[PDB]
């Protein structure tokens, strides 16, 4: 006798037998070189060329150094609020490396160094940080909530794990446009608890479409640690139950990060299918500047480091020295200074932005709202901060 | 049966139903890019919404998705921003909610709080709506008003088979994110000549359906054929002149022309199957009473479903019938 | 080297490799008796007792005339809608059966099956679908939508999936209270799709929760084939990705779904901790009364049948007779017949409870909606159905 | 800083934030099924307000979940349902949204589509509401509006320590699923003294802080604090008397009191931080104009945001402080 029924394909089975799920010995993590910065089997070195390595480490260390000013910035009130990258820099440009530069990127709030690799100017990172003029966001929404269509990086809201069936989406109106393109999406594993991936990840297996699901599983979410947030064997371990190809990487290994990342794309865009890469790493600073961290919880920050790791890779190669890593430090923070300055001191937007962008055009009764608020000023200006937006 | 149902070159006779799959079909031929997916749409729909469509376009324009309503919108928001035109359908109206944080927090504020850098502009979202006799709780309902308070999106609900296709097709093809309400109950009994090719009837823009110098009466979707029959009522039995305005588009609404109206009249009578509290006849009438106080001679009347879910067999006795807008009618003629 | 990763349990490992779904070859259909009622591991008969089996035999049978019955009064239009349950009365009178009388149950829609087995009235049933004065809803909802306090089934309601995580909450409740009780969900293969699926099966297994979760593939969710439902290996197989414990059985078998069952109740409430239990059927009848099911698509129901499986297995023991079968198929009927005449000579309920019950307690505002409608009826009653409604 | 903010026992001074862990601490005190669930609320919350309550009753009754705001209302209807005390928590009620179809299509009509049979009536959702200065589009939401259309729940929202505990014990007790909205802005700023003990405070009424007769003025939440202070500017630059009514009650809403007070004025002005359209002022407009259209010497004034998202560095020119109800309530004195 042989199984009938339409909703699976399998075998008829004589004694009862539930299925157990493999936790304590789940799927093995994909390692390219050691804590040392040593490659660990020579046939999965990518052998990436040394400018390439070095952007890679530049975009890294200088993610950090302007991590480093925006976080203070926020101490000292000057912005409002900011979030770092701190252990996952490699995560992130470890992958952007990995895509065609045209590949459209969606992301939660901790993918800065996809922009960095990207070339994203530090005077718009800032601008968006102080909503001042030179925003293309026009002020509108909180810090770190980056966007930009030049460079195919999708405007972050915060609202977690929504841009994961808009993800979807857009892959498969890019499948439709037979382009060479690939669609990322990154989210946090909290994020992942959301109705919403659970949408993503169906539609995506079942509409097959060309995208590359990226979860930074960095242990927490906010103040909740992962034995709070599932049962199962991570995320990466939900991938084949929606019929998704999967695999987890040691996220603090810039080359198994590029090496997963690559391969995802180069099968995506070819098969019309999606991929899951689950990047193991820890989250090393604060969750955000409104949180202590140190109430729910030095090892990965000084022994497993991301930027630490590719660091002794550069030397073992004879690509960096002490003194580079002088100079480049040095220049790094100069050039960090130099945007966050002039940043400081660029009024903020017109106070007419506020109205503008709601629908395309401008409906009628919202004109008149804002005809009511330049009345409003011209009557009880002083009482407002008028001389610190543009006119 | 609770209502009773009544230039652009060859027309056809087409109940709302085909209406709609004529939109669609005009659409698909002269986009490209447009795609039309959601639960049950391959086959044709459970409406016969979409019968035809995909033979006609093929399987990757004409698709199902799985069964989940947050993801079909995200879905669409998605490739709404890539640019490509997304026509999703949600089942019910009443289904709508677990789409509520991508309709509300992501399509409404996508071009705003981008600063105009992406946009799902080319995103519309058309689903049944309103009673249909026995629908009970959740194949009744009329959401409107909880969209109506959410700036970014567009709701817009007709009357008649020639009103949908016109006012669909420019949801489609506006450049912001729009809601479709469709009055499942006229999909097959309202039917009436509808031009074949593509027309357009502009958003934001009500429509005086009858001239009137007594009262206002203001409505939408099946409704306005209840407050037609109402104004007859009133003039046969009371000798009582009405003005019947469709509001077609309840955000943006279209505040001129109701004002203008009451201006003239001085009297309003506003109605809607929703529930009274919250529902969008407040915002009409705080809004007219802001500017046409001096104009108004007796207080704007509400005739609305009761402040209770939708019930099955008390269905008769809950909406807002005839006979219940006659009699506000009446005690506010007599004010 | 040892991985270090708070999110997950593993080994490193050296090569690329993704992980491959397992669909061609799904998780085995757990089976106990053949198609012609002979069972086929000794080790596996449940030894349920005569009486018992009866039980299960008359319920399904009895369940079958009812459908029916009501099936051709919708037609009629004397009632407003209306599901049957062809092909899928063996998933729920095998696990009723397996079921704690007072287990709390929550289903979707097509589980009539469940309240069947535990003895709810014909005339209940009927109140529900003429909404008439014995309908303890009052006649609010459309037919079908069951519910009773006293046998422990949660009210149904339209929504796809809603039921889901209130189940999980329902079963943490229970945890807490130390009753051994375990809570019971139903819902289809469609409605798995959905947001809130992903969040009770996340939410029972990290909250360690005492319920069994039960999905009925039939193969369709109205015309969607499971083709265009999912792309994994069904429903089974996101259970472990969540560390839930699962089986799949095959649905037309109600001793493979008593076994699955009777073991997952046993474990859920001893180990307070979720099941999965995924039984494969095939939808005979239409989705419902207001779709033509040969629009996207005889075997099940002359080859593959749940009833005509276990009759064929009381043959076999001499439990049953071709005379036996003809009387019950009589007594069958006139009972249903009965209660179906009194169901539609009732009057319907009195339309003041259509304001009743929205709070426990009525607000002064809703009484004064009750108080205008009275008033309504009072001149403009001859124009209103009020001599079928109680007073 | 935008505002100013200003029997039972024994008290003691907490800003907001305490006043809600007092409420908790009571609750689960007294009622040993009540348990406390919600993303981050183990160590205490991301505002503070549920620490220490772990360490007093135990890992079983105050616990975090996996962040899924679906679920957490799911799950916490599912425990109301054996009639357990459930008290979730939803982080800013900016991510309400996606718990929108299990509070409108469930919670709320639980009771109703079941005949009694089944309810949810034990439980609560507080959730952090209002803007902070900073907050832009998803830190600052006042979602009240959307909730108000919504047959079956009840929504409250305080304007202080005081009259948060108190209000907050009544919603936990209520026999009907409640959202309780607290002022995040308020957590930290608003102190006073608070009984320690257990007292509450009624649902659905208003409550008359400051007797006027030339105009009432009606908010709630922070903006309470703004109108009391436009009173006073009314006074001193105006000769006007103002009497300033806190709502507190959304839905259920105490109509009487406010007709009641402004039969008295005759004039009427309702501020409130939502956008303007379909916000809840037009419910309270609508109503008054239909109870007090002979009283009404001018056309009633609403004063709320602009209808737009919520703005991160415009947000001095967006909310409507105590300038904009003022100049507002001068032309509506002058009418
Ligand atoms: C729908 C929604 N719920 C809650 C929040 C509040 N919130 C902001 S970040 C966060 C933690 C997310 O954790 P994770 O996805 O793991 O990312 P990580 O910050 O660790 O990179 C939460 C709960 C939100 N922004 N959106
Ligand atoms: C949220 C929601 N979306 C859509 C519907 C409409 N609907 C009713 S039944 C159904 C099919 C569900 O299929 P399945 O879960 O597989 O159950 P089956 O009917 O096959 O037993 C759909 C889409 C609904 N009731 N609720
Ligand atoms: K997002
Ligand atoms: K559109
Ligand atoms: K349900
Ligand atoms: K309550
Ligand atoms: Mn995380
Ligand atoms: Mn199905």
């Amino acid at each position: 006798d042989k199984p009938q029924f339409p909703g699976a394909s399998a075998e008829f089975i004589d004694k009862l037998e539930f299925i157990q799920p493999n936790v304590i010995s789940g799927i093995p993590i994909y390692r390219v070189m050691d804590r040392q910065g040593q490659i660990i089997n020579p046939s999965e070195d990518p052998h990436l060329p040394k400018e390439k390595v070095l952007k890679l480490y530049k975009s890294m260390t200088l993610l950090n150094t302007m991590d480093r000013i925006l976080y203070e910035s926020q101490r000292q009130g000057r912005i409002s609020f900011y979030m770092t990258n701190y252990g996952e820099e490699g995560t992130h440009v470890g992958s952007a490396a990995a895509l065609d530069n045209t590949d459209l990127v969606f992301g939660q709030y901790r993918e800065a160094g996809v922009l960095m690799y990207r070339d994203y100017p530090l005077e718009l990172f800032m601008a968006q940080c102080y909503g001042n003029i030179s925003d293309l966001g026009k002020g509108r929404q909180m810090p770190v909530h980056y966007g930009c269509k030049e460079r195919h990086f999708v405007t972050i809201s915060s609202p977690l794990a929504t841009q994961i069936p808009q993800a979807v989406g857009a892959a498969y109106a890019a499948k439709r446009a037979n382009a060479n393109r690939v669609v990322i999406c990154y989210f946090g594993e909290g994020a992942a608890s959301e109705g919403d991936a659970h949408a993503g990840f169906n539609f995506a297996a079942t509409l097959e479409c060309p995208i590359i699901f990226f979860c930074r599983n960095n242990g927490y979410a906010i103040s909740t640690p992962t034995s709070e947030q599932y049962r199962g064997d991570g995320i990466a371990a939900r991938g084949p139950g929606y019929g998704i190809m999967s695999i987890r990487v040691d996220g603090n290994d810039v080359f198994a990060v590029y090496n997963a990342t690559k391969e995802a794309r180069r099968r995506a865009v070819a098969e019309n299918q999606p991929f899951l890469i689950e990047a193991m790493t820890y989250r090393i600073g604060h969750h955000s500047t409104s949180d202590d961290s140190s109430a729910y919880r030095n090892y990965w920050d000084k022994q497993d480091h991301p930027i630490s790791r590719l660091r002794h890779y550069l030397l073992s190669q004879g690509w960096w020295d002490e003194e580079q890593e002088k100079a480049w430090r040095k220049q790094s923070r100069r050039k960090v200074m130099e945007a966050f300055e002039q940043a400081e001191r660029k009024p903020k937007p017109n106070p007419n932005l506020l109205f503008s962008d709601v629908y395309q055009e401008m409906p009628a009764q919202l004109r008149k709202q804002q005809e009511s608020l330049a009345r409003h000023l011209q009557t009880y200006g002083e009482h407002y901060p008028l001389d610190h937006f543009d006119k | 049966a609770h209502f009773t149902f009544q230039e652009y070159g060859q027309t056809q006779k087409m109940n709302l139903f085909q209406s709609v799959t004529s939109a669609l079909d005009n659409s698909l031929a002269k986009d490209p890019t447009a795609v039309i997916f959601g639960e049950d749409v391959a086959f044709g729909g459970v409406f016969r919404c979409t019968v035809g469509l995909r033979d006609k376009y093929g399987k990757d324009r004409v698709f199902n998705t799985p069964l989940c309503e947050q993801g079909i919108v995200g879905f669409g928001i998605g490739i709404a921003v890539t640019g490509a035109t997304a026509i999703a359908e949600i089942q019910f109206a009443d289904y709508i909610f677990p789409a509520f944080d991508q309709i509300v927090n992501e399509a409404a504020k996508y071009r705003y709080r981008s600063g105009d850098l992406f946009n799902c502009g080319s995103l519309t979202i058309r689903s049944p709506w309103g009673c249909v006799g026995h629908g009970a709780l959740y194949a009744s309902q009329s959401p409107e008003a909880f969209f109506a308070h959410c700036p970014g999106i567009k709701v817009v609900i007709p009357r008649s088979p020639f009103q949908a296709k016109g006012l669909l097709l420019s949801c489609i093809e506006d450049k912001n994110p729009c809601i479709f309400f469709e009055p499942k109950i006229l999909y097959r009994a309202a039917a009436e000549e509808v031009p074949i090719e593509p027309y357009n009837i502009p958003l934001s823009q009500a429509e005086v359906i009858q001239e009137g110098s007594d009262v206002t009466l203001v409505a939408w979707g099946t409704q306005v054929h209840v407050i037609r029959e109402v104004a007859s009522m009133a003039k046969e039995k009371l000798g009582v002149s009405c003005e019947v305005i469709d509001l077609r588009t309840i955000i943006p609404w279209d505040v001129d022309t109701i004002c203008k109206s009451v201006i003239k009249t001085g009297r309003l009578l506003i109605s809607h199957e929703a529930p009274l509290t919250g529902g969008f006849a407040s915002e009409i009438s705080s809004t007219v009473q802001e500017e046409c106080f001096l104009n108004l001679e007796a207080p704007i009347s509400r005739v609305c479903g009761y402040d209770t879910p939708f019930p099955h067999i008390f269905e008769p006795f809950y909406i807002p019938d005839k006979w219940k807008c006659y009699d506000a009618l009446r005690k506010m003629i007599n004010y």
